[PDB]
């Protein structure tokens, strides 16, 4: 899952960058990607607390 | 603006509209 998401579940394992894996993530929920990429060290140090 | 995304590289992206309108 880490290292390529749910592509192995289906398939082949594809990998891509985790960062990427995200904003794919946050796009399935209605949420514009660059909310992510402009924001990524926010998203990343609040998910580790 | 392309300064907070990390990992941007840079690119050509094409206009359709501006060579053949001008
Ligand atoms: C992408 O393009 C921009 C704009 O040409 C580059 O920004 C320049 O970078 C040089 C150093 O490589 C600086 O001396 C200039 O002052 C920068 N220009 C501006 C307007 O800030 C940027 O470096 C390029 N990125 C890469 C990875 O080459």
């Amino acid at each position: 899952t880490i290292t390529s998401g749910w592509t192995f579940g289906a398939g082949p394992a594809l990998q891509i960058p985790f960062p990427m894996q995200m904003a794919y993530r946050f796009n399935g929920i209605g949420v514009t990607q660059n909310v992510l990429y402009e924001n990524q060290k926010l998203i990343a140090n609040q998910f580790n607390s | 603006n392309c300064d907070v995304v990390i990992g941007i590289v840079n690119n050509t992206v094409y206009d359709p509209l501006q060579p053949e309108l001008d």
